């Protein structure tokens, strides 16, 4: 009933309580913690050293152990869970300085705006002009398969979630991981759209659920994403495995090479307003994962050659897997209207150079991992029609 | 065609949440459990990505409108009582771990579930106590620049390892949320952590503020109390789910009494010891507050809710009650004993807080006042006088104890609460033990307790080294975070300590 | 802290994967659990083991192949069938100490980087389910003087 | 220095004057305007009765003359600023509720949506896969000629500005205008980034504005906004025909069924983010202007044959000054590559039966205009090369 | 092809507004007045709409959440 401010007993006694002056001079926010940038910044205040680590974990201040543990005697938190080492867990800064508040500032906006696009869109009657094969038979059913495989990407980061050691990784990771279901959810409001739009089209996930599972052309992804999900539980083979060699090639390819280059070939004005949301958050998420894996752990000054070997090994594995699944999924083009440039064996020749070089450059240059261009090309096209 | 305006609302999409997983051999949970899951458990709120970030952003804009603008226009960083200014540091500091690992617990829950709604929930659960954390985080960060002490807000999360408090919230709030059967974790998280103590408390904590003259932390913390309806519906979710196995009616209230006593075992004396002990106006006695809270509340309405899945209330509620009555005047007793291990500054009860103590607690006068008279007397508050608290106690045959399990201080001569000191000796190493509950805890699972008390870690050294190597003391290098006092005048430096000469002893050396 | 440089300069000088695995499986025996055989390094030895872990991860890389680096132990045998004999033994204990000695004994031998880090924690999660399992049933049947009997601990003070 | 809510003497003088209790038990403000929908919202009350406007002015509350008037007598605000007639011009609501908070909020989230898409689609090189012809000639010398359309008739709006009777339409002509500029700046955003990806293309405004004002394509164009700028003063007239008649015909022509269209059977992913804006602007604007000349002006209950006469009378006049513009524009299909469907004669024809059959629904019928779509298909057609 | 993540500023698209505008004979004030306006008149601002609004936005949401939630608390 009476606070402290606008009562006037209780606002003379804590005025006569409060001294004068002031008992210290340091007003900075945990001005400790070593800046990454030329000053310390509101992101890194509020984010670092939040997970309470003892010294026995690299960068920990803590000391003593756990005061409660599994059954058996399993740490909560230990080095036993990753085989990457390190001199300090907490060196990772996100490029994009994200916390709770500018991230969902971010997505509110995109969200708002897509509402009122959808509304614009289906009162200027644009539908019309789009090719009937295209969008009855390739859109309505592969573009609606390629949800599960990021609903499974999304997935894989369950664990990494709570085996990760330390506070800014589990913040890029959790928003990884919810960019993935956003990607999947708008492939559905996608197809929900369309479905009120046009007269018998269906928007159920039956046919392209059965696709996903049965359909040879998906037989290779599934594979891959089931390893990614349930085979392995190391966090930073997780996180390297999906997000820098998968995701860079295959769904790269997928989504910018043939479903956003042949929506513009077709007269489709729907598809690259959500492709250009998918590619955004690709490209956010790189950063972060580009930053964690070569900042901090292929350049580590004490260790980094351990490193390196284990990011070979990974690579390799998964490049094989990766290309797997490219030459399976490159036979749809066989299902296509042919153009020329786009559809016939130049034109895919070309895309595949594209997605290989670009990551070639972007990752394995950097990781120290050889690759021949011309070789994956010939592999996957092996696979051609 | 058509050409109306149309749009896709969320719940439409939502629709077909559940269809996105599909059936293969190893999808499986990656951790130890005893149950499974219901692989139709539905979810009660219907919310997707970007529904969830246009609501958390509308309450983040009004959240920091009012802080960045209007109370700082005010000037209201410095019209709080100076108690209340000390005991919010220890308050939002220690929320912020509990805050910071839910964010575990609930990937860890997510983990384990296998319908796609029940992950849904759980990863809406995991954004919101990231946005908890930060909040947490911020309030200390405006107390930092606004208030006339901000030496303790400075380096809470470096300087909070040197006391005996911090170890307690360390196994109730960082460690019994994410070492153990993922269930266990749940039902320690949500049924018991968040419906019977935190939710209630964010209440608390606000109108004690308001009442002490702070109005930063009721903003931030009205804002914090709206998400937590969700994580309350979560918890019922997965107690459902667990009901149509066979293990569930072998281990459910097992882990329910096992949980519900870890989280009393420390937030009956401590919240109380906080309220009552740093505050100069007072709401409301701490003991009517937690029987409405656990015996009424959480004991009653929730317990009778989840009675009809096989949910029985816990059996060792009437201890709780039997010692809900005088334990945070002892954990207080060893608080004021230990001031220079701490990070904020105290203060003694005076005339009028005694008249109060006395006609609320009948008793207290004889037993805790005449102490405190004697420690005022004798030096307490006075640099040059060089009295220590501790030394006073060991020389008149009051020892005091750490719990092996618990990790909560005990002084056995004088307490009026319940518990007995046990001193077992194990494999060449002697334990002590202050109830029935955590000595059995610790003889079922010897290998899950192995933590390290400070006098164990301290044995044999001088104090002033190691507030010295803990970075206890202020920006002039000399004074120490730590006061007995609140006044601006006449403060302790290292000096001060040194010239007392405590040494730490070993309790159990018998 | 002296005792953590001395022993940094006794792991300093290991230069063998097998000289690294024997250090490292003596050192656990020695000091881990509350099993231990001693208790003189109860302050320090958290530090000293992911010390003695590093050498062996450098060793490991520096040495073996990814093939020995993914499917092998360093002891040099094949870590699935390590994992298939620990899971049959553990599943033949008949009471829960037993059952707590054969964890905790798994632990002490086969822990990254002796084990590699999938099967580990295959096998440590597997563990897991069996002890909770056996030890959460009838939980509050037995009385505390029982306990302490059955324990085998000594009681040096009873208020 | 001091205040008084914290000042304890200065609280407690307060305190003992404020009255214990309320002197009038009527909170809602401005409770006589009367509610278009079923409850008075925000926006009108906001809104409504802000300009002071005397009984001689139909729907005025206030009484007496204008204090100060022009040289020679003219008043500040007068009837004789439009030829239509209405019982009260405080009738008018937008139907998108939109005052300077609501509108400014979307603006900015569409503002900071364009920038994170610009960065993703440049780190992401997607610029490699457009057409070399249409990107170097029709782009950028058609798109850029556009622009001064776009600016045309933003300015029209300069007297609508200062000399309408009302307040709500006030804000929407307003709201209109800046859409329009917006417009205009996000062709040249775009023109701009395209400049600093490829190398040799200019972004200059040299060659779009000698396209502008002397090339034969757009000789048409010119003309008609000319006229819409500098010809006429009543505001209504204005309004109404440059954007229900102009620009409801040329422009979404233009806009939607050319650019848009052949964008994606070029493979062009960047001119469809841009042409997104421009539509869902359009169709805001539209709502506006069709409720009030339709529900307002048209239906009135003492007026509305006058209205209807004058409204018939400028529909035809301007209606065949953009029929003389689009048969002017549509010479352009003999500068791009042949596509079947979309560039020969029977996709033009199906193009113009699309957008003059939507405006014939959306408009004409509402007012009672007569028009044969057929006649003005081959009307336009008669300058297809 | 460079890919760099570059954007646009505003500073950008204003140094190009000036050229918007084209002569013709009857693009004159509609407003009876004594002076004419010099036509290579600049301004000391670089605003363009997108960046309007959002300075706006951002001065509403800080005016707004203190009246509708801590002042009337
Ligand atoms: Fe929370
Ligand atoms: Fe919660």
């Amino acid at each position: 009933t009476k606070r402290g401010l606008t009562d006037p007993e209780r606002a003379a006694i804590i005025a006569a309580a409060v001294p004068d002056h002031a008992l210290d001079t340091q007003r900075k926010y945990h001005y400790f913690i070593q800046p990454r940038w030329k000053r310390l910044s509101e992101y890194e205040q509020l984010s670092c050293y939040a997970q309470p680590n003892p010294d026995w974990i690299a960068g920990g201040l803590d000391w003593g152990d756990w005061t409660q543990k599994f059954h058996g005697g399993r740490p909560s938190w230990g080095n036993e869970s990753t085989e990457l080492r390190t001199t300090d867990w907490y060196r990772h800064r996100d490029p994009a300085r994200r916390w709770h508040a500018p991230y969902v500032k971010d997505k509110s906006e995109e969200a708002r705006y897509t509402q009122r696009f959808l509304a614009a869109y289906s009162s200027e009657g644009s539908i019309r002009t789009i090719d009937a094969y295209w969008r009855d038979e390739i859109l309505n059913k592969y573009y609606g398969a390629l949800l599960y495989n990021e609903y499974g990407l999304f997935n894989a980061h369950s664990s990494v979630g709570r085996d990760c050691l330390s506070d800014t990784i589990r913040q890029s990771a959790t928003f990884a991981g919810l960019d993935k279901v956003d990607n999947a959810q708008m492939i559905q409001m996608e197809r929900l759209f369309i479905a009120k739009l046009v007269p018998g089209f269906d928007a159920s996930t039956d046919v392209p659920k059965k696709i996903w599972t049965t359909d040879p052309i998906y037989a290779g992804a599934r594979g891959a994403v089931e390893e990614i999900w349930q085979g392995i539980q190391d966090w930073n083979e997780i996180l390297w495995a999906g997000h820098a060699v998968y995701d860079a090639t295959f769904g790269q390819f997928a989504r910018r090479e043939f479903f956003q280059r042949l929506a513009t070939v077709y007269g489709d004005t729907l598809t690259p307003f959500f492709t250009a949301q998918s590619q955004t958050y690709f490209q956010t998420t790189r950063g972060a994962i580009e930053d964690l894996f070569v900042y901090c752990l292929a350049n580590d000054p004490e260790f980094g050659a351990h490193n390196r070997t284990f990011l070979n090994a990974w690579t390799e594995h998964y490049l094989a897997r990766s290309v797997t699944a490219l030459k399976d999924f490159v036979g749809i083009y066989a299902k296509v209207e042919k153009v020329a440039g786009a559809t016939d064996r130049a034109g895919v020749s070309e895309a595949l150079q594209r997605v290989f070089g670009d990551w070639k450059v972007d990752y394995a240059d950097k990781i120290g991992f050889n690759i021949d261009v011309d070789q994956k090309v010939d592999a996957v096209l092996a696979g051609f029609k | 065609v058509n050409r109306a305006p149309v749009g896709v609302e969320p719940q439409e999409v939502h629709k077909w949440l559940q269809s996105f997983n599909w059936d293969f051999k190893e999808n499986r949970t990656k951790y130890a459990t005893k149950y499974h899951m219901a692989n139709q458990t539905k979810e009660q709120f219907k919310v997707i990505a970007k529904e969830y970030a246009r609501m958390e952003a509308a309450k983040d804009e009004r959240q920091f409108g009012t802080l960045l603008d209007g109370l700082t226009r005010l000037g209201a960083g410095n019209k709080v009582h100076p108690r209340w200014g000390e005991t919010m540091k220890v308050i939002s500091n220690f929320l912020e771990v509990g805050e910071y690992n839910a964010i575990a617990a609930s990937a860890m829950l997510w983990d384990s579930a296998t319908a796609a709604e029940q992950k849904n929930g759980y990863l809406a659960q995991v954004l919101d106590e990231i946005r908890h954390t930060h909040q947490c985080a911020f309030i200390n960060h405006y107390y930092s620049k606004h208030y006339h002490d901000p030496a303790g807000h400075n380096d809470a999360r470096r300087t909070r390892a040197i006391g005996p408090l911090w170890k307690g919230m360390k196994r109730v709030f960082a460690d019994g949320f994410i070492s153990g059967d993922a269930v266990e974790c749940s039902v320690n998280l949500q049924l018991v952590g968040e419906a019977c103590f935190t939710n209630p408390l964010i209440v608390a904590v606000t109108e004690w503020a308001s009442a002490n003259g702070d109005e930063i932390t009721p903003t931030v913390f009205l804002s914090v109390e709206t998400d937590e309806l969700r994580h309350m519906a979560n918890g019922y979710q997965t107690v459902v789910s667990i009901a149509n196995d066979p293990a569930a009616a072998k281990y459910l209230n097992t882990d329910l009494n096992n949980a519900f006593w870890t989280q009393q075992k420390y937030f009956t004396p401590a919240l109380g010891y906080l309220f009552e002990y740093g505050s100069k106006f007072k709401v409301e006695p701490w003991v009517k507050t937690w029987n409405r809270w656990v015996y009424e509340d959480w004991g009653g309405i929730w317990i009778g809710r989840l009675g009809k899945y096989g949910v029985e209330s816990p059996r060792s509620l009437r201890d709780a009650k039997t010692d809900a009555y005088w334990a945070h005047h002892d954990l207080a007793l060893a608080a004021y004993a230990l001031w220079p291990l701490g990070f904020a500054r105290l203060a003694l009860p005076d005339e009028e807080d005694q008249e109060w103590f006395e006609a609320n607690y009948p008793g207290w006068a004889d037993h805790y006042g005449k102490i405190y008279n004697e420690w005022k007397k004798l030096g307490y508050e006075d640099p040059k006088s060089g009295f220590i608290p501790y030394a006073w106690l060991l020389a008149n045959g009051h020892d005091v104890y750490i719990d092996r399990v618990s990790q909560v201080p005990f002084i056995p001569s004088l307490a009026k609460g319940s518990g007995s000191l046990r001193v077992h000796e194990f494999n060449g190493k002697k334990h002590s033990l202050t109830d029935d509950w955590g000595e059995r805890m610790w003889l079922s699972e010897p290998e899950r307790y192995e933590c390290h008390n400070l006098f164990e870690q301290y044995e044999g050294r001088e104090l002033s080294e190691v507030i010295a190597e803990g970075h206890g003391v202020r920006s002039d290098g000399k004074t120490l975070i730590a006061q007995p006092h609140v006044r601006g005048d006449n403060l302790w430096t290292l000096e001060d300590i040194k010239r007392a000469g405590c040494v730490f002893p070993n309790p159990l050396a018998k | 802290n002296s005792t953590r440089t001395e022993w940094e300069g006794k792991i300093a000088k290991l230069n063998s994967v097998d000289q690294a695995t024997k250090f490292i499986q003596d050192f656990r025996v020695a000091y881990s659990s509350p099993f231990r055989k001693s208790y003189d390094l109860d302050v320090d030895y958290q530090y000293i083991e992911r010390k003695i872990e590093e050498r062996l991860s450098v060793l490991k890389t520096e040495k073996l192949s990814v093939a020995d680096l993914v499917t092998k132990a360093t002891t040099g045998e094949d870590a699935a069938a390590v994992e298939a004999a620990w899971i049959a033994k553990m599943k033949a204990a008949e009471s829960k100490y037993a059952a707590e000695r054969i964890h905790i004994e798994f632990r002490q031998l086969y822990k990254p980087p002796v084990l590699p880090v999938n099967v580990f924690l295959r096998t440590d999660a597997a563990l897991g389910t069996i002890l909770m399992e056996l030890r959460n049933t009838d939980y509050y049947a037995t009385p505390l003087e029982g306990l302490r009997k059955e324990r085998g601990v000594k009681v040096l003070h009873l208020q």
